[PDB]
RNA sequence: UUGACCUCAAAUCAGGUAGGAGUACCCGCUGAACUUAAGCAUAUCAAUAAGCGGAGGAAAAGAAACCAACCGGGAUUGC
RNA sequence: AUAUUGGCGAGAGACCGAUAGCGAACAAGUACAGUGAUGGAAAGAUGAAAAGAACUUUGAAAAGAGAGUGAAAAAGUACGU
RNA sequence: GUCGAAUUUGGGUAUAGGGGCGAAAGACUAAUCGAACCAUCUAGUAGCUGGUUCCUGCCGAAGUUUCCCUCAGGAUAGCAG
RNA sequence: CGUGGAGGUCAGUGACGAAGCCUAGACCGUAAGGUCGGGUCGAACGGCCUCUAGUGCAGAUCUUGGUGGUAGUAGCAAAUAUUCAAAUGAGAACUUUGAAGACUGAAGUGGGGAAAGGUUCCACGUCAACAGCAGUUGGACGUGGGUUAGUCGAUCCUAAGAGAUGGGGAAGCUCCGUUUCAAAGGCCUGAUUUUAUGCAGGCCACCAUCGAAAGGGAAUCCGGUUAAGAUUCCGGAACCUGG
RNA sequence: AAACUUUCAACAACGGAUCUCUUGGUUCUCGCAUCGAUGAAGAACGCAGCGAAAUGCGAUACGUAAUGUGAAUUGCAGAAUUCCGUGAAUCAUCGAAUCUUUGAACGCACAUUGCGCCCCUUGGUAUUCCAGGGGGCAUGCCUGUUUGAGCGUCAUUU
């Protein structure tokens, strides 16, 4: 888990969120291979990734990553859209599967708080909208 | 406080909502350039009738019954009872769904 | 004495010009500048100051590179020579 | 400071260079506002501070 | 929105015989220990300061907007009305004024001012290209210098060039009859105005 | 009335535009446009002038220097004499100038045909 | 006595001199100028003397 | 007026390089006398020289440089056009272009044809 | 002893790429308190401000493991 | 199709008019203070054109009195009113 | 008072904010500390003091009821326009 | 009633002169205020029907700026010190020179430096400003000149300590350690006669870097010389390192 | 009665208010998508005949090359006649170059303008010593090339 880095456990708060030890984070570990591996390789684009084996103290993954400046990838049309600037660092703002995935974008009224982005959302539902004609 | 006669009012303000207002100047403005959208589209798509003819497609729910609207393509059953192939309507100009 | 006495004791330098922004915030012992950071790979500059930011952002020096870059795109990035028209 | 340093010494040989005042000249030039050297420098007063 | 809380100060509280206002920090500056913030001070935010969502229009009632415009419309006959706002029309052998639909054929400027003073719009020609004053209030330095009175308008049905004709020319305004503005028709929330119908536009109007 | 959406109505910026600007405007006589079919040029340093506007009205002269820094032109002959016994040149402005002899060596010798010109 | 440049060192000013005034250097002393600049002492030997090389270049 | 531009363009590559040193001699002989008599703008015209005969040098230069890697690829960095740095990046118009083989079977057999109502 | 496979490496090997800046909009992580509750511990302020990582002219989302139960509709986005 | 006090290029206003309006209409993130993170101002308008005062006299001079320039210096640079 | 020593001190270095260091006095922490300085939240909240910018005409009060962790405050009724 | 601006109107006023300001001068209104006459002064402004608001002032230990009485007053009283003559100068209790009288009494009121200052050093001319008196005097003003190193130091070594790799944490800005779970290096002989330097053996293993111009450290002194430099320049006489 | 105090007016002082102007700020709206290892943003230092500062620039230093306009700049001096013509201009445009020391900072370092290594070349009686000139040596990672390591391990004669 996620222990706060807070020193000596004092939170300076309400009474409320006095908890260290017993959050979880809000993001996969999968979500940190990533970017534990597209930062090392910056010359490197994050595909995917998946579970390969486990133990007590560890989570294994093995990352397969794109290479946008090779000329095999350049060529090869099917996976043109990895070379575009816009692709640079997927995981990092998390576009990848286990990114989409531990934002919770997706159909559905069971995805209401998070559907088209949780920020973007809330902004479009709490905001003042006022038109030049008060009706 | 509350006092006298009124109704208890519960105005969501309390945050700090003064960041967040969009306010609509543009409006004609805004429209104004999309004409200039329109008008433009109209010109490079050819002599084309610009938006595709969309089936006539019964509301759905309880109240929305009475009334007849607009969907968003002809399915495959009309596309083949017309004779022509699902992915020769959308070169002719026609949306399937 | 905590006062005047006290304050001709001081004859020491704590910090001394950064050789990344000559404006004498580089700490000597903490070997590192306090204005915007060295030789850290990052120029430190916080959200909660906007005026210190607003003093280094661009615009405060000279843009060697990008007063061009806007008239270079105005044409659209041409190479070559020019032409003879007349006179 | 005597035993000094050449990266002091060339800030200070910059200093001793703008320490003058306006050359006539200025005072004549057309649509001219400036009448006095505002960033004027002296050891007494005000210290460089390096 | 930033304007005067740029400056950060804090209240120097009580014990130092001056008032609590902020004071700002620092000094060797003549600013230090200034006023700040409050709009007693010198440089500070105004009281309330003005914002962008204010009620710039306001809404009207279309079937209001039509009745005032109607009313307008009416305005324009009557002698005495017209008279009461300049519009110096004295000589006039009556009102409304009906002028034949080729006026609005017409393409040069000097046969465009040359019928308008054939019918006897020419002291209102005349009236404006005497006023032409300044401005007494400081907006004349802000893209408002000059001001004029208002010419007769020219109301026609089918467009045949009569605009580019007229836009020239002080004073006159050319309005068709589908648009019919009120700000043309009673300025100043005056009624009465001296405006000039054609064959075609005064059949279009019923 | 202004039509265009590219040209600017606003003081501040005509008057920008008029102080802040780089080096890059006499009318002529009666004669020259009846012989040259033209009405205004760029001032020279090589041409005859005379002056129909101010107090100086009447003196003809050749300009001897185009000063473009006060806007104004300075003919040779017009001048005042100083109280210690020098003379120093008064400004003209080209606008209230008449050109009656041109400088016309070969681009001169051009602008009159651009212009709707028939030279001589 | 020259303004020699900021950059050369006494071993770039003993043979840019001896090649353009065509005399040997006994030896050369180089101090920087408190106004920017660097100045250079260079003594010619026996052989010469810098009255008539100063004023044949033209300055005496 | 110090020298011209085109003028000296035609001369040999030998001549050039021997017109600095009879710049750089006179600019060592007009330090000498500036000294003496506190006027001399004459040095400002053919500083202005020194310079133009540099820059004719290096056009002259580059040119046999660049005809040199004519042809071959991997031509020197600065010889290459800058742009930008995206723009140097990313996908040529070939690369942009290219398509897979489905869907270019699918484009000349089925493409977008153009229409419109009469009647 | 020779010749292949797999894994790990070496070089100022050939060719490339990434770091920083700006952040007004955009994608996430982390994350308070003043304050409101005419006290204060849930609550509200607020899934905010500060801090961190990441891009583009837009970003994101986007052809349903959807909404509905209705004579059902039919990618996403915004009013 | 949506947002965009940042960058470039423009058009505007029942906005402010220089103790206001951006901190800065001016050599303004400038002088200056702090060892430091940081804080941070004051300052526009002589005249159309310097024609900004030749020359006489007094005084050591600074300047004064004349003269003169300029419509007007009860416009003389510590200069609109 | 002490003065060749648990002596005095220069330079480098280490220890930092609810944290350092303390032969302790809540002492020192660059004139500030039983709790540093700077910027932001922040124009923090106040039932508590002060101020709250022209004329004339007409009408014109209350410190009382009930309730409230309520008694240097509100709500209700009253008086008043 | 009045103030900043907006729509309309009076074809309103105005450089033979607007606005603004002064005026124990006049008129109107109970009053908010309005009108006129005179002087000053030079570029715009006013009445009316409406609209709009950053719209009114005596004080809030109110913001900024300026000026008063106090007041020509308090005071310019520590460090035992002044006097005469001449010179310069329009202008000497203070500048210079000369003659006296004193003091610091060599743990200096003397000679050199470290940190710090940065041209204050020296020369010419000069007094509007600073030197809380004055001043032809200055650490002030305007213009110039001046700092010479194989040997003196920085350069190099390392102390307390800082810190980069390999690594391990941390979402992360970055944190731990720095020889620890890293296969981490160059180096003399020989080959020579395309071997340029490769190659065949003997080999050693230390194991980034920074960190003390009073810690360790290779080597020189004397005489003389500028307005201001010297263990640096001139002369003479040395020693060390690399080749 | 004077001096002195107070009030008013005339003139003259300190002072900067009032009116009028602005080669500014603020807000809205319409368009565009152009930073950086081909080494940027920023910093230091220097460049003009006579300038400190702003501005421009980088010993090619208020800048060079090219195109267009077309006879100037200006405070003075100076240079001109290049001005009926591949030519002025503190002009405009800008598509070619230079672009000091730095800076993500790139050989290692840096409150020491310190210390190194490799290649080419020149000189000093010199592959091994010194100096001058020119060009290189940062890290993570991708593809390929070349050298290797591992009874991890496979066939083959011994």
């Amino acid at each position: 888990n996620r222990k706060r880095p807070v020193p000596k456990g004092a939170t300076y708060g309400k009474p409320t969120n006095q908890g260290v030890n017993e959050l979880k984070y809000q993001r996969s570990l999968r979500a940190t291979a990533e970017e534990r591996v597209g930062r090392r390789a910056a010359n490197l684009r994050v595909l995917n990734s998946y579970w390969v084996n486990q133990d007590s103290t560890y989570k294994y993954f093995e990352v397969i990553l794109v290479d946008p400046q090779h000329k095999a990838i350049r060529r090869d049309a099917r996976y043109n859209w990895i070379c575009d600037p816009v692709h640079k660092h997927r995981e990092a703002r998390g576009l990848t599967a286990t990114g989409k995935k531990s934002r919770g974008i997706n159909k559905g009224h069971k995805f209401n708080n998070t559907k088209a982005g949780r920020r973007k959302t809330w902004k479009r539902q709490n905001t003042l909208s006022l038109w030049r004609y008060r009706k | 406080a509350i006092s006298k006669n009124l109704p208890i009012l519960k105005n969501h303000f309390r945050k700090h909502w003064q960041e967040r207002v969009k306010v609509h100047f543009d409006q004609a403005g805004k429209k104004v350039s999309r004409r200039n959208a329109r008008a433009t589209r109209a010109a490079k798509i050819a002599p084309r009738p610009l938006d595709l003819l969309r089936p006539v497609v019964r509301a759905p729910t309880v109240k929305y019954n009475r009334k007849v609207r607009a969907g968003r393509g002809f399915t495959l059953a009309e596309v083949k009872a017309a004779g022509l192939t699902a992915a020769y309507a959308r070169t002719i100009g026609i949306a399937v769904d | 004495g905590k006062g005047t006495p006290s304050f001709g004791k001081r004859h020491n330098k704590s910090h001394t010009l950064c050789n990344r922004c000559g404006r004498r915030s580089f700490h000597v012992q903490k070997k590192t500048c306090s204005s915007c950071g060295y030789p850290a790979a990052k120029t430190r500059s916080y959200n909660w100051g906007a005026k210190a930011k607003r003093r280094h952002t661009t615009g405060t020096g000279r843009m060697r590179y990008l007063k061009h870059v806007s008239r270079r795109f105005k044409n659209g990035f041409q190479t070559g020579s020019a032409s003879k028209a007349s006179a | 400071a005597a035993q000094k340093s050449f990266r002091i010494k060339q800030k200070m040989a910059k200093a001793k260079k703008q320490n003058r005042p306006l050359p006539q000249w200025i005072r004549l030039r057309t649509n001219n506002t400036i009448r006095y050297n505002a960033k004027r420098r002296n050891w007494r007063r005000t210290k460089m501070n390096i | 929105e930033k304007a005067g809380h740029q400056t950060s100060a804090e209240s120097w509280g009580t014990g130092r015989a001056v008032a609590r206002i902020p004071r700002v920090g620092g000094g060797g500056t003549g600013r230090s220990g200034q006023g700040a913030f409050g709009n007693m001070c010198r440089g500070g935010r105004m009281f309330a300061p003005t914002k962008t969502w204010r009620k710039w229009n306001v809404k009207v009632n279309h079937n209001e907007k039509r009745y005032a415009t109607a009313s307008a419309i009416a305005a324009t006959a009557v002698a005495s009305l017209v008279l009461a706002r300049g519009h110096r029309v004295e000589k006039i052998p009556e009102i409304p004024l009906v002028v034949s639909t080729d006026l609005e054929s017409i393409q040069k400027t000097k046969e465009a001012v040359a019928a308008l003073k054939a019918v006897g719009a020419h002291s209102d020609l005349l009236k404006v290209l005497k006023s032409k004053k300044l401005r007494a209030g400081k907006g004349k330095y802000r893209n408002r210098r000059w001001t004029q009175r208002r010419g007769p308008l020219v109301v026609y049905a089918e467009d045949n060039g009569i605009v580019k004709a007229l836009r020239n020319v002080p004073g006159v305004e050319t309005a068709n009859v589908a648009s019919l503005n009120l700000l043309q028709l009673a300025p100043g929330a005056h009624l009465g105005r001296f405006v000039i119908w054609t064959e075609a536009a005064f059949t279009k109007l019923d | 009335a202004k039509q265009s959406l590219d040209v600017s109505s606003d003081r501040r910026k005509a008057r920008k535009a008029y102080f802040t600007a780089p080096s890059s405007s006499a009318p002529l006589s009666k004669e020259l446009r009846a012989q040259y079919g033209i009405k205004a040029l760029p001032i020279r340093r090589d041409d005859e002038v005379l002056v129909v506007r101010g107090s100086k009205k009447g003196q003809e002269g050749k300009i001897s220097s185009v000063y473009r820094l006060k806007f104004a032109v300075q003919v040779d002959k017009v001048t005042k004499e100083k109280v210690n016994g020098a003379s120093v040149p008064i400004n003209l402005h080209p606008s209230k100038l008449v050109i009656t002899k041109l400088h016309l060596d070969k681009d001169r010798k051009a602008l009159i045909q651009r212009k709707g010109g028939k030279l001589e | 006595v020259f303004q020699v440049s900021m950059k050369a060192n006494k071993y770039q000013i003993k043979k840019a001199v001896k090649e353009l005034y065509e005399v040997d250097v006994l030896k050369v002393n180089t101090l920087v100028r408190p106004n920017g600049t660097k100045k250079a002492y260079v003594r010619l030997t026996a052989d010469y003397d810098a009255l008539d090389i100063a004023n044949r270049i033209g300055y005496i | 007026a110090g020298v011209k531009a085109y003028e000296l363009r035609t001369k040999s590559k030998e001549q050039l390089a021997s017109q600095l040193v009879d710049l750089k001699k006179e600019l060592a002989e007009l330090k000498v006398q500036k000294l003496s008599r506190p006027s001399l703008p004459k040095i400002k015209t053919v500083r202005k020289s020194i310079a133009c005969v540099l820059t004719v040098i290096n056009e002259q230069q580059r040119e046999a440089v660049r005809q040199l890697y004519k042809g071959k690829k991997y031509q020197p960095k600065d010889l290459r056009a800058k742009k930008t740095r995206a723009l140097r990046r990313a996908l040529t118009k070939f690369e942009a272009s290219q398509v897979t083989e489905k869907q270019r079977k699918k484009q000349i057999a089925f493409p977008q044809r153009k229409y419109a109502i009469k009647a």
